[PDB]
Formats: structure tokens, C-alpha cells, sequence
């Protein structure tokens, strides 16, 4: 079966040059051509370019022209895309792309690899309880997670005990750092007659804070 | 370079809809064209090569047409795996060009927002910050949009907002506002509030708290 | 010897078509057999010729046929800054005809291809391409493992390395029994000559019409070569297979090349992978050695055998002088993991420029005594020079010297009868296994049944 | 004492010659009737038998035509002599054996004929430069051995068919050399260029109006016009009496029979004329390559010469077709036809250092055995060639002829002829195996059991019917 393998994410600064790679699985890499395609959630799809392996040859999008470097080896059956002078527009998911029978299509894709340019050193979050003000039948806490870098974290509640109700959302990236916060929703017999805990993993900095949620 | 405008946007269908996503080129590509498929946080999955024919392992739901540079993906009878993102793509012309994107999403009847406002807490106020939380959990559709206030007054200053994709269980959005200020222009002033105007009322749901009161 | 030469079945295709170049039984899933014929000149659309297949139900007065239709549009894509272009004009199509289950695959080996890239192109080549269908369903397909889509001036830089653009691939073509399609092309590699094999499903299944350039993945193409012994050999202007290493699962291929060498000529015997086991060397140049192969058992041990045809072949006669009359070689293969030695038998035209060998067929045991016969054609000899296609039989120790029974044209002069032959199956279902004989000259194909022996 | 010719008892005179080529026969009524009629002449004119009634045929040979061998070759009007006799009678008896003599010239000061055939595909555009004076460079040398010199001019590159041409772009038609920075000829098979003349500078003004072509594959469409340069004699121009010499130059593999099937031309080489008016080659884009046999056939009808001027990186490849091709001469060309010229004059010297005999015509029941005198008067038994000879050598052979039996037809003819020569020598045979006085036979005679037998050369034979 056709199967596109690329490398992990990588973590990178600006001006600095990173180097991913696309192994193919079940055929020979010399079959066909191989694109590279950037992803970004705005901008979209944009198409980087193609190569040969067969012989080396390859095509580029003007735009690309001077950041991506396109090679492959067809000893390790293996292909590549070089960036270089990375910038913070540089952060996407890119992919590798091959077609099925047409010669210029692009049908068999990658999982991607997701490239993050940032200056930011390691940094452990800020956890925040957010309790509501000083009513009614359903009542609603919060958890604030500020200024952590790199990505990702995992937020449960009650250490994965209360699941129902939940809503965490996606991290933001707010001045080279991320920003992430979680809402949890029970009745008012619950709360605080129950002990309701934030429980925040960063494995980067390898912290697990947790803040119990209190009242005002 | 080829442009590909591909509409509409997004779409609100049900189980069973047959619809039509549509891909129009800025000049005659000949069939020169191919439509993807990415699954909500996963890679790309070939639908169609060469405006009609089908890639191996995809479903017959699915079905290419089209010509010069009008062309159209449909999906008869849509099952619970079909919604996700639909992009076409030339390649008449290199470089290569792609389509904004079309997101299939689950329809369901309107719901409005249960807001939420949270004061800064006691931790964050002594280190040098002060961030006013808003959630605005479980409704539909999609289309919010919130506004804060700072003693009745605008403010877009220093916003961070936050949304959710479309739940699995009830199909409803949710988004998180959070306005960041620092410590000493957090007490400057006495009312924080955040306003939710949806379509689901013609008056925007409010919720707000004063400082120092309780 | 017990083929009746008085009672014969004639079909015939249009005048000047070439009707009978070349030709094949047909089974459909009944098991209904027909014969398949090539016409390389038939006139298509435009009053040009294209060439056509035929597809002859077996009737004993035989007649006209029905044609196998294909597509005989010239076609073109503009794709990928690209302009695709395809040329069926004198193309040739039916050059070579082939069946296997209930598909047949025709050749037209001198179809055209060229790709247009703003003041830059491939040049115009012979590539070649066969088509597949399916009669009883109407399916068809394509396949042109040649086609590329380098420039002119990439080829010059790389020094015309890998050069696949004059392949003319389908200008001979064979079927193994399970179903691999596999094509030769003497042009290939800038006129080493090549070979591609794929199977004929993956044809099938990966093939779209308007597409003009397409992958098939399980396909597998033979290897260029630095060594000046295969330059000009045409490797590949015959091709046939075997079962020529002791192991059942794998099918082996033979290949003719009768210009290898600066003109010795020369036949080889590969494995799937296109490695060579052996190497059948001429014995005259300009012979053409190689020009046609034949596989079959004829001494009954169960070890297929190897008969070369090298129709150019010059006699050595009284008074220091030769006399240009064809030869074809038999070579009998040994008992386990051996060499193939000399050849066990010489076979010698008589009638001058007869060109006796141009065609090799499998009869099949015609006589039905144990020991499977072949049929070799001079299709220039006879008293007359009309034509003559003699029987030989097989023995324990390999083929008589002599044949048992002679076959002369019933066509008039010039009509090639013989050039293209075929045999081993039984088209009238009375026991005996029959043959089809071409005569592309008076564009007509003989048919001889088989009779109990006398 | 009793012979061979009485203890076999023969009944006739038919059958008493017929026993050997030493008896005889006796005609003569008064003969005794215990004395045979068939024994030696000379037992027989012992036994008192009439001289004139004695039958006995002597094998001999003698001369009809012997002109002497001419001394010069140059002038005459064909009226060159170079074979010794010309026309000989022979009578021989049944079983018998006769002996007659030839004798063979390497005739000095012989026309000439010399056609340069040659490959202008591109990479001998700089060979097309250094012959530019080769017509008077060559009449220079050639005077020295001939007085009636008259040269040609021919040229071949390809089949102007794909694939052997390039037929994209449009303009690649009319100048192959497109892509490149020059400009060359459309591609052509093969054309008449000069018919054979002695104005040598015709030769040198039309060579400086010719240029390449260009083509795709390395091996060459030569053999296409060596068949045209022979079978088309009227163009080219060959002479009846004059040494014929085909000069063939390339640097390059050439193409044989079976290769035009990768042009889609399978029709077979009739080896026919087809050089019209315009003097291009029409059957290039629809008639194969020759093959080896038919080429060599028309060269022989033609009394062609062929030589293979070559370079060599090609050398080992011409001089194994020229095995292949008796009569044949192969030299090692420069990579610009410089030394082109030296390489014709050796040619010539090796093509008439060379005297072999030849047979055509001869009975079945004839058999001939030859004695060879090459070199000075050294004999060489068994051998009916000779080698290693210079213009103006003489070489004589002896012949015996010897007949088995008695064939039917009495006067039969053949000829002795050395390869590539106009003359030859025609030898009329006369098969001596009847008697004269059959001539007057008496049918139905009185004297044979009352008419039922006929009475001829004095004995009585049975009458036919019985
Ligand atoms: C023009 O024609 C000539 C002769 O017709 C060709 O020259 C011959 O080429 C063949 C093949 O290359 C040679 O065959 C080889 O002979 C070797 C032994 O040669 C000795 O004996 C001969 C006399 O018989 C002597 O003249 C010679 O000098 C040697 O003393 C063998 O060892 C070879 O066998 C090995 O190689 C072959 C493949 O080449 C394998 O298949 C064998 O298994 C083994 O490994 C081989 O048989 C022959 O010797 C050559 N003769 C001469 C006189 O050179 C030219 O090649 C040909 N040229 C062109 C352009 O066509
Ligand atoms: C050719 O030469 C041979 C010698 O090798 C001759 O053979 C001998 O001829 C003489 C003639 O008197 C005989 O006595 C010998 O018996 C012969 N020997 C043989 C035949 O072995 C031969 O006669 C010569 N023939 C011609 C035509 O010149
Ligand atoms: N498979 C391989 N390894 C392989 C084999 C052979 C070749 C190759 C390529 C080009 C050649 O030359 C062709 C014309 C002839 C000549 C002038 C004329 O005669 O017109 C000229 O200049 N070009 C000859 C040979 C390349 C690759
Ligand atoms: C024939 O041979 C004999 C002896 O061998 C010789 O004397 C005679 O001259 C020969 N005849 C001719 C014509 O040479
Ligand atoms: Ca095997
Ligand atoms: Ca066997
Ligand atoms: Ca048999
Ligand atoms: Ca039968
Ligand atoms: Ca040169
Ligand atoms: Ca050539
Ligand atoms: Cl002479
Ligand atoms: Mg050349």
C-alpha cells in the first residue's frame, strides 16, 4: 500500500534553517513526482514545488523561490524539503503529495509536519482560577492558562473525573507565547459543596500545577 | 496564476442531503482539476483526478463534473464521515493553485449562548496583570459577535478570543473572549462588561460585573 | 503431415490494408475460439492509414469480418505548462496481435507522442502503443509504458541516457499464463531495445481515457546498457516464454536481437526480473538471427525447448559461393540446472531468398503420436516463389530433418503467405490442433484443419 | 592375345567404341568367322582387314579462334584481347580424356571506371572538404597505369523516414540542423550526383557544391545505394569494357535487410532501378534495405568492384561483410578522407593482382581438372586461381576434360571464363560415339534371317519391335 511517512514536528528559531523529510512506504520513491504543499490556516494551500527523483529535477513556485530547497535519495527511498532563513510567516503544516495514475495529479498525501518559528525559551504557564461573581440552577467555573511556550498542554478536571461539560479551547498565541483556557459547567448543588480542581500537565518544562477553584 | 475561487464557504446540511460544492477557475483548465478531503485534525485524503474519476477506496456517493472552468463535487446521501474540508485544486498551469475551502458542517435548530463573565483572579492580580474572562458556551450557529465594554465604553484593545469546532455530541459552537489589562489601568475604571449579539435575539445578551463591589 | 490442403478457409479484409500481418486465436468465456487479425494499414477517419483489428468468427467458408473498433482520434491535453500530443496517423495499428483469456491486445508499434513546452518539445517519436479490449464486455484500455514528458534539450545534456522516446513498443508482444502483458520494444534506449512487462488487470484498472500520461505501478521496464555490443541490436523485435530454470513459479523470457553484436545477431533467455541466464549467439552476421523465437516442448521430456529463426541466413555452396536461403536453430534443453549447449538440429532453407525461418509456430501435437510439432515459414519460397510453410515433426530425439508435410500459397505473387503464423488450437473441436496462416501481400488469412492421419 | 576388346564379344560398332577408348572396329566383309571385328587398329590390319572399313575415332582438340593477346588495352574499339584461345573444338570418344591449354592477361593500360559513393551524413562534413581536389589529384595518379579514365559521384545519408529522421519542428524538415547554428540539406536516401565522365574537373566543381544532411540513428542507409549504383547502369554510366570500381565511404554501422521494419517498410528490395529524372532515389520511404545475397548477385551480373573505404573504429565490421561478399576490397580510411586518394590506387592494384577461372554451362557428365602457372613457369596441380600478380603478368593453365559414358545429345557447349573479364573461352564439344558406316545401314536386309533383322558395318542386328 501507498504510504507517505514524514518526519516530526519540529521546534525552530528565526533565521535559523530546518530540513523535513518524507519516506515513502510500500513502493519505490523514484515512481513519481513529489510535491511539497504549505498549510496555513488564513493563507490556506499554497503549492511549493515538485521534484523527480527519477533524475533530480525540480519545479518552484516563484514565491518559494530562495526558502525551499527540494531533494530526495533514492537510496533511503527517502524525500526532502529544505527552509532557510525561517521567519514567523514560516509556521505551517507541511505536506508531501504524490499522485495515483494521472502524472500531475495529487492524490496520496502525508500526515504532515508541523513547524512552529518562535524565539520563546521555554516557559512553565501561569494557572489561574476563575471563579464567578457574586444564582440560578446551572453554574459555570474557568481556568486560565497564560504565557507557556512550547505547545501543548493537557487540562482535566478533578484528574479526569468530571469529563461531561467541558470545553477546552484551542491555545492562542499571544506575544510569542500561548494562551489557553478551559470552562466547566455543573448544578449548583454541586459547586462548592464539591471540590472542583484544574489539573494543567506541561510536559515541556515538566510541570503539573493544579488550583482548586474557590469562591469570592 | 490561476485563480480558483471555490463557494460557498461552509454549509449547514444534514444526514442524507445531497449538495454540491462548486470550484470556478480565472481561465479553461480542461478538467485539469482534483478535489481533497481533510478530516477535523488529520491529513488530506484524494477524492477526484481529472474532474471525474474517482481515486482507489472512495466511496461512489461522491462524484466529479464540470468543464472549461466551472466545476462541481457532489455527494449524494451524506453519511457521518463526510463532514470535513473540501478543497479543489488546478493543475493546468504550474505553480499549482488551490481553493479557499469549503467546511461541511452539522445543522441543527438555533440555540443562543449561555454567557459567562470571570473577574480577574487573586493570583494574576498580584503578579501585574488583570484578565477579564467571557465564555460564551453551546449555541447556533457559528456567526457571534462579541463586544467589550469598559464603563460603557468600547474597547478593542487587547481582545483574545477563541473558538471551538462544532461539538460532537449537541453540534453547537462555543467561544472564549479574554481582554488583558495591566494591573494599574484594571482599576482605573469600575464596570466590565462583554456584550453577545447573535441572531438568536435582537437584543445583545449582556453580562457584566463592577470592581471592587461584590 | 495431416493438415488438409484441399479443403481451406479463406478470410479476407480490404484491399491494400494488410490484412493478415499478424494474427491469433481468440476464446471468449464460452470457450468459443475466433481468430484475431491485424491490418496495419487500414484507413481510418481522415481516409489515412491507421491500421485495424478484425475479430473473424470460424465459419468454414470464411468471408469478411466484423471490425474491433478503437479509438483512432489523434488527442491532446494541455496540462501542467504541458501540451500532450499523440499521433495515430501511420501508426500501424494491428502490427501485432495478441490474446490471452477473453482479452486481446493490438499494437501499433510507430504511434507517434510529442510533448510541447512553449518554443521547447520532446521531438516528435515513435513511442508505440497498444490497445486492450475486452469484446464480449466492450471494455477498453491503453498502454504506453514509452511516453515521457522530458525536453529535447535534457535528453542532449544527459547523453541520451534512458532514451525511451523511439521505443515503438508493441512491435512484438506475448502474454504469460498469468495474465502479464509483456511488450517488446527495439527501439527503446535509443535503439538497444527494450522490454516492458505489466499485468493486464493493473492495465485495465489503472488506465482513463484523456489522461495520455498515467502510471502503472506493478509495471517493470528492462535496463539500459553502456556496452556497445547491444548498440543497434534491436533487442526485443521478438519476444517469447518459457519455463527455462527448473522452478515452476517463475516465468521466463526470451528475447530476440538479431542485430547484436555490429549484426551477429543474437538470442537471450531472462527471468522476470530481466536478468540474464543465457545467451544464444549467431552464426552469420546479417543473418538476423533473432528474428523469430519459438517455445515449445518437442521431444516430450517436459522441458520446453527453444527454436531461433534466422531467415537471412547464406548457404555455403559449391565454388566458394553462398546462397541466401534462411536457417532456424533448435536447442533442446538438459536435465536439471545446465547450460543450453549447441544446437541439436539445423534447419536449411533450399529455395534462394526464400527467407525460410521468418516464422516460427507451435503446431502442438498435430498427429497426435506424443511429441508436440512446429510449422517454420519460407514465405518467399517454393518452386514458384509464392510461398511455402513446412511441417515438421516432433521426436524423442528432438524434430525430424525432414519435413512431413509442405504447405504451398494458394495466393498469388507477393502475398508474404506464411510471414505470420499460429497454431496449437483446435478452432473446429474435432481433436486435432489446427493452423492459421497470413498472407498480408494479398491481404488474406488461410485457415488448415487438421484431419485424422491417413 | 585376346583384350578387353574381344573377351567382352560385342554385337555392334556402337558398342565396340564404347568398351574403350583404344578398340576399334572392322567394317570389311572378308573377315574369317572365328576373327572378332572389335580389337586393337593394329591387330586388326594385321588380320588382313581393309583400311578403309576401319572405324576408330581419335580423341583431339583443336584451336578455332586464337588471337594473340593484345599488348595494351588502351585504344581498340573492345577489340582487346586477354584470353588465349577464344574458341576451341573437342571430340571425344566415350570413357576418353582430352588435355587443352588457356592462357590469361592482366592486360596493361585497361580502362577504368571509378564511382565515389559516398556517406554525407553529418559527421563527414569535414571529409567533404579534403577531396575537393581528389578529381584531378586522381587523374594525376591514374594516368600513370590508365589512358581512358572516367570518374562519378554519388551520395547516401538515410531513409528520409521516421525514426531514422528528425520530422519536428516544421522547420527541422527543411534544415535538420535547426537546434544547431548552421544550416544543412533536407535529409535524402540516396542521389546521382555526376555520371561518369572523363572531365575530371567536373568531379572537383560539383563535390564544392555539396553539403551534409543529419540523422537520428548511427547506422546508415548505404547498402540502399550501392543496389542503385549497380543495377542502374545507363546513369551512372559504366562502360561495357572497362574495370569497374565502386568506392563506398563512411565512418558509421550501415543497415541491412530487416532493419525497415522500424520505419514500417516491409516490402522486400527487387533489386530494380528506381533512380528517375531528378536523381533521387524514389523507393527510399517504401522498399527494405538490400541483404547480402541480392547485393552480391548484382554486383556479379555488373562486373562491380566494390570496395569498403572505411575508418577505423568500423574496419573489423566491412571486412567481415567482405567475407561475405567475395571480390571484395576493404581499406582503412582517414577520419577526413585525406589519404582516400593512395587507398584507391592500392585497391586497384590488389583488384587485378588476381586471375580466377570460372565454369558455366558445363555437362553433367563432363568433369574438369586444372593445373595452375603463376609466378615463373612454377606449376601448381589441383588450382584454377592464381594471386599475387602485377598489371601486365601472363598465366597459363592446363585442362583435361573427362567425359563418363556417352550422353544423348552429341554436341553440347560451355565456357571458361576468369572472374570479372569480357572475354572468355567457348569450348565446343562433339561426343564421337557413333559409327560412319551406321550412316549406311540397310534395313530389313536380306542377309538377316529373311528381313527381320537390319545389316549395318557388316554384322546383323535385330530390326525395332523386337
Ligand atoms: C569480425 O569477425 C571476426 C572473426 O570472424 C571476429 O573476431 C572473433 O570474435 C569472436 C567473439 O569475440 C572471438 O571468439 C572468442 O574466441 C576466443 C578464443 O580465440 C582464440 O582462438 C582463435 C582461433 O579460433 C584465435 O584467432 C584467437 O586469437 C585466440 O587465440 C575465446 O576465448 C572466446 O570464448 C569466450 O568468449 C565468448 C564470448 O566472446 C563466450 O561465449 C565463451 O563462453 C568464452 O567465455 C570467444 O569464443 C574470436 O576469437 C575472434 N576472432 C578473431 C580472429 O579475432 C570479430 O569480432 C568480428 N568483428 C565485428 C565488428 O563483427
Ligand atoms: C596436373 O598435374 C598432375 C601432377 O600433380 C598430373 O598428374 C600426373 O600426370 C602425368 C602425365 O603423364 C601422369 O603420368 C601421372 O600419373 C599423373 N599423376 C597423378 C594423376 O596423380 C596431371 O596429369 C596434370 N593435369 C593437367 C591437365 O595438366
Ligand atoms: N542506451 C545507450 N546507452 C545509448 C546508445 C546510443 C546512443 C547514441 C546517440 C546518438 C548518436 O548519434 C546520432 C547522429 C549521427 C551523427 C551525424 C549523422 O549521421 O547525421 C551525429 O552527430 N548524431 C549515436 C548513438 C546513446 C545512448
Ligand atoms: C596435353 O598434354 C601433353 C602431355 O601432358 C602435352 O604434350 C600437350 O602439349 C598437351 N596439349 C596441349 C594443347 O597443351
Ligand atoms: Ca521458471
Ligand atoms: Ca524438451
Ligand atoms: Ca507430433
Ligand atoms: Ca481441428
Ligand atoms: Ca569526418
Ligand atoms: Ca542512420
Ligand atoms: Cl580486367
Ligand atoms: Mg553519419
Amino acid at each position: 500500500e501507498v504510504q507517505l511517512q514524514q518526519s516530526g514536528a519540529e521546534l525552530v528559531k528565526p533565521g535559523a534553517s530546518v530540513k523535513l523529510s518524507c519516506t515513502a512506504s510500500g513502493f519505490n520513491i523514484k515512481d513519481t513526482y513529489v510535491h511539497w504543499v504549505k498549510q496555513r490556516p488564513e493563507q490556506g494551500l499554497e503549492w511549493i514545488g515538485r521534484i523527480d527523483p527519477a533524475n533530480g529535477y525540480t519545479k518552484y513556485d516563484p514565491k518559494f523561490q530562495g526558502k525551499a530547497t527540494i531533494t530526495a535519495d533514492t537510496s533511503s527511498n527517502t524525500a526532502y524539503l529544505q527552509l532557510s532563513s525561517l521567519t514567523s510567516e514560516d509556521t505551517a503544516v507541511y505536506y508531501c503529495v504524490r499522485p495515483l495514475y494521472d502524472y500531475y495529479a495529487m492524490d496520496y498525501w502525508g500526515q504532515g509536519t508541523s513547524v512552529t518559528v518562535s524565539s520563546a525559551k521555554t516557559t512553565a504557564p501561569s494557572v489561574y482560577p476563575l471563579a464567578p461573581v457574586c444564582t440560578g440552577s446551572s453554574v459555570t467555573l474557568g481556568c486560565l492558562v497564560k504565557g507557556y511556550f512550547p505547545e501543548p498542554v493537557t487540562l482535566t478536571w478533578n484528574s479526569g473525573s468530571l469529563s461531561s461539560g467541558v470545553h477546552t479551547f484551542p491555545a492562542v498565541l499571544q506575544s510569542d507565547l500561548y494562551t489557553l483556557s478551559s470552562s466547566v459547567t455543573v448544578t449548583s448543588s454541586t459547586w462548592p459543596s464539591q471540590s472542583i480542581t484544574c489539573n494543567v500537565a506541561h510536559p515541556a518544562s515538566s510541570t503539573k500545577v493544579d488550583k482548586k477553584i474557590e469562591p469570592r | 496564476d490561476i485563480l480558483m475561487t471555490q463557494s460557498p464557504s461552509s454549509m449547514s446540511v444534514s444526514l442524507g442531503d445531497t449538495v454540491s460544492i462548486t470550484c470556478h477557475a480565472s481561465q479553461g483548465i480542461s478538467s485539469n482539476i482534483g478535489w481533497l478531503q481533510q478530516k477535523p485534525g488529520k491529513s488530506f485524503m484524494g477524492l477526484i483526478y481529472y474532474g471525474t474519476n474517482l481515486v482507489d477506496g472512495v466511496p461512489s456517493r461522491f462524484s466529479g463534473s464540470g468543464s472549461g472552468a466551472d466545476y462541481s463535487l457532489t455527494i449524494s446521501s451524506l453519511d457521518s464521515e463526510d463532514f470535513a474540508d473540501y478543497y479543489c485544486v488546478q493543475y493546468a498551469q504550474l505553480p499549482y493553485t488551490f481553493g479557499g475551502g469549503t467546511k461541511l458542517e452539522i445543522k441543527r435548530a438555533d440555540a443562543a449562548p449561555t454567557v459567562s463573565i470571570f473577574p480577574p483572579s487573586s493570583e494574576q492580580l498580584t503578579s501585574g496583570g488583570a484578565s477579564v474572562v467571557c465564555f460564551l458556551n453551546n449555541f447556533y450557529p457559528k456567526d457571534i459577535n462579541v463586544k467589550w465594554k469598559i464603563d460603557g465604553s468600547e474597547r478593542q484593545n487587547g481582545v483574545l478570543n477563541s473558538w471551538t469546532d462544532q461539538d460532537s455530541k449537541d453540534s453547537t459552537y462555543s467561544m472564549s473572549s479574554t481582554l488583558t489589562l495591566t494591573k494599574d489601568e484594571y482599576e482605573r475604571h469600575n464596570s466590565y462588561t462583554c456584550e453577545a449579539t447573535h441572531k438568536t435575539s435582537t437584543s445583545p445578551i449582556v453580562k457584566s460585573f463592577n470592581r471592587n463591589e461584590c | 503431415l495431416n493438415l488438409d490442403p484441399v479443403q481451406l478457409t479463406f478470410y479476407a479484409g480490404p484491399n491494400g490494408s494488410q490484412f493478415g500481418f499478424s494474427l491469433d486465436f481468440h476464446k471468449d468465456s464460452h470457450g468459443r475460439v475466433a481468430i484475431v487479425v491485424g491490418a496495419p494499414r487500414t484507413l481510418g477517419p481522415s481516409q489515412e492509414e491507421t491500421g485495424g483489428v478484425f475479430l473473424c468468427p470460424w465459419r468454414a467458408e470464411g468471408g469478411q469480418c466484423p471490425s474491433l473498433l478503437f479509438d483512432l482520434r489523434d488527442e491532446t491535453r494541455n496540462v501542467g505548462s504541458q501540451t500532450l500530443q499523440t499521433f495515430k496517423a501511420r501508426q500501424g495499428l494491428g502490427a501485432s496481435v495478441v490474446s490471452w483469456s477473453d482479452v486481446i491486445v493490438a499494437c501499433a508499434p510507430w504511434q507517434h507522442w510529442n510533448v510541447l513546452e512553449k518554443t521547447e518539445e520532446a521531438e516528435k517519436t515513435p513511442v508505440g502503443s497498444c490497445f486492450l479490449a475486452q469484446p464480449e464486455s466492450g471494455r477498453r484500455a491503453e498502454y504506453s509504458p514509452c511516453r515521457g514528458n522530458t525536453l529535447s534539450r535534457i535528453y542532449v545534456e544527459n547523453d541520451f541516457s534512458w532514451d525511451k522516446r523511439y521505443c515503438e513498443a508493441g512491435f512484438s508482444s506475448v502474454v504469460t499464463q498469468a495474465g502479464e502483458l509483456v511488450l517488446g520494444a527495439p527501439g527503446g534506449y535509443y535503439f538497444l531495445g527494450l522490454l516492458a512487462q505489466a499485468p493486464v488487470a493493473d492495465i485495465f484498472s489503472s488506465y482513463r481515457p484523456g489522461i495520455l500520461l498515467w502510471h502503472v505501478s506493478s509495471q517493470s521496464l528492462s535496463f539500459d546498457s553502456s556496452n556497445p555490443e547491444y548498440f543497434d541490436g534491436y533487442w526485443g523485435y521478438s519476444v517469447a516464454v518459457g519455463e527455462f530454470d527448473g522452478d515452476l513459479n517463475t516465468t521466463e523470457y526470451v528475447v530476440g536481437a538479431p542485430t547484436w553484436s555490429w549484426t551477429l545477431g543474437a538470442v537471450e533467455i531472462l527471468d522476470s526480473y530481466y536478468q540474464r541466464l543465457h545467451r544464444l549467439r549467431g552464426e552469420q552476421m546479417a543473418s538476423y538471427f533473432g528474428h523469430s523465437v519459438a517455445v515449445t516442448d518437442v521431444n516430450g521430456d517436459g522441458r520446453h525447448d527453444l527454436l531461433v529463426g534466422a531467415p537471412l541466413y547464406m548457404e555455403s555452396r559449391a565454388d566458394r559461393k553462398l546462397a541466401e536461403v534462411g536457417r532456424v536453430y533448435l536447442f533442446l534443453q538438459p536435465r536439471g540446472p545446465h547450460a543450453l549447449g549447441a544446437p541439436s538440429l539445423l534447419l536449411t532453407g533450399t529455395q534462394l531468398y526464400g527467407r525460410f525461418g521468418s516464422a516460427i509456430a507451435p503446431l502442438g501435437d498435430l498427429d497426435r503420436d506424443g511429441y508436440n510439432d512446429i510449422a517454420v515459414a519460407a514465405p518467399y519460397g517454393g518452386p514458384s516463389g509464392r510461398g511455402q510453410v513446412l511441417v515438421f515433426l516432433g521426436q524423442s530425439e528432438g524434430l525430424r530433418s525432414r519435413p512431413s508435410q509442405v504447405l504451398d500459397s494458394p495466393f498469388p505473387t507477393g502475398s508474404a503467405f506464411g510471414f505470420s503464423l499460429r497454431g496449437a488450437v483446435d478452432i473446429d473441436d474435432n481433436g486435432y490442433p489446427d493452423l492459421i496462416v497470413g498472407a498480408y501481400g494479398a491481404n488474406q488469412v488461410a485457415v488448415y484443419r487438421a484431419q485424422p492421419v491417413v | 592375345g585376346p583384350n578387353i576388346c574381344t573377351t567382352r564379344g560385342v554385337s555392334s560398332c556402337q558398342q565396340c567404341l564404347a568398351v574403350s577408348p583404344m578398340c576399334a572396329w572392322c567394317s570389311d566383309e572378308a573377315l574369317p568367322l572365328g576373327s572378332p571385328r572389335c580389337d586393337l587398329k593394329e591387330n586388326l590390319l594385321k588380320d588382313n582387314c581393309a583400311p578403309e572399313s576401319i572405324e576408330f575415332p581419335v580423341s583431339e582438340a583443336r584451336v578455332l579462334e586464337d588471337r594473340p593477346l593484345s599488348d595494351k588495352g588502351s585504344g581498340d574499339s573492345s577489340q582487346v584481347t586477354q584470353v588465349s584461345p577464344q574458341r576451341i573444338a573437342l571430340r571425344l570418344r566415350p570413357d576418353d580424356s582430352k588435355n587443352f591449354s588457356i592462357q590469361v592477361r592482366q592486360v596493361e593500360d585497361y580502362p577504368v571506371d571509378i564511382y565515389y559513393l559516398m556517406d554525407l551524413s553529418y559527421s563527414m562534413k569535414d571529409d567533404l572538404w579534403s577531396i575537393q581536389n581528389l578529381g584531378t589529384k586522381l587523374a594525376t595518379q591514374m594516368r600513370k597505369l590508365t589512358s581512358n579514365l572516367r570518374i562519378g559521384f554519388g551520395a547516401f545519408v538515410d531513409k528520409p523516414v521516421s525514426p531514422y529522421m528528425y520530422i519536428s519542428p516544421p522547420e527541422a524538415l527543411e534544415n535538420p540542423c535547426y537546434d544547431m547554428k548552421t544550416t544543412c540539406l533536407p535529409m535524402f536516401g540516396y542521389k546521382h550526383v555526376l555520371t561518369l565522365t572523363d572531365q575530371v574537373t567536373r568531379f572537383n566543381e560539383e563535390v564544392k557544391k555539396q553539403s551534409v544532411s543529419r540523422n537520428r540513428d548511427a547506422p546508415e542507409g548505404g547498402f540502399d545505394a550501392i543496389m542503385q549504383a549497380t543495377v542502374c547502369d545507363e546513369k551512372i554510366g559504366w562502360r561495357n569494357d572497362a574495370s569497374h570500381l565502386l568506392v563506398f565511404t563512411t565512418d558509421a554501422k550501415t543497415h541491412i535487410a530487416l532493419d525497415g521494419r522500424l520505419a514500417g517498410i516491409v516490402q522486400p528490395n527487387d533489386g530494380q532501378c528506381h533512380v528517375g529524372s531528378d536523381n533521387h532515389y524514389s523507393a527510399s520511404t517504401t522498399m527494405d534495405y538490400p541483404s547480402l545475397g541480392l547485393m552480391t548477385e548484382k554486383l556479379s551480373q555488373k562486373n562491380i568492384n566494390l570496395i569498403f573505404a572505411v575508418t577505423e573504429n568500423v574496419v573489423n565490421l566491412y571486412q567481415n561483410y567482405s567475407e561475405l561478399i567475395p571480390g571484395t576490397t576493404v581499406g582503412v580510411l582517414s577520419m577526413d578522407s585525406s589519404n582516400v586518394l593512395q587507398l584507391i590506387v592500392d585497391a586497384y592494384g590488389k583488384i587485378r593482382s588476381k586471375v580466377e577461372l570460372e565454369v558455366r554451362d558445363l555437362p553433367e557428365e563432363l568433369s574438369l581438372s586444372f593445373n595452375a602457372t603463376c609466378l615463373n613457369n612454377e606449376v601448381i596441380p589441383g588450382l584454377k586461381s592464381c594471386m599475387g600478380l602485377k598489371i601486365g603478368d601472363t598465366v597459363s593453365f592446363s585442362i583435361e576434360a573427362k567425359v563418363r559414358g556417352c550422353p544423348q545429345e552429341k554436341e553440347k557447349s560451355f565456357t571458361i571464363k576468369p572472374v570479372g573479364f569480357k572475354d572468355s573461352l567457348i569450348v565446343q564439344v562433339t561426343f564421337d560415339c557413333d559409327c560412319a558406316c551406321q550412316a549406311q545401314a540397310e534395313p530389313n536386309s536380306h542377309r538377316c534371317n529373311n528381313g527381320n533383322g537390319t545389316f549395318e558395318c557388316g554384322v546383323c542386328r535385330c530390326g525395332p519391335g523386337w
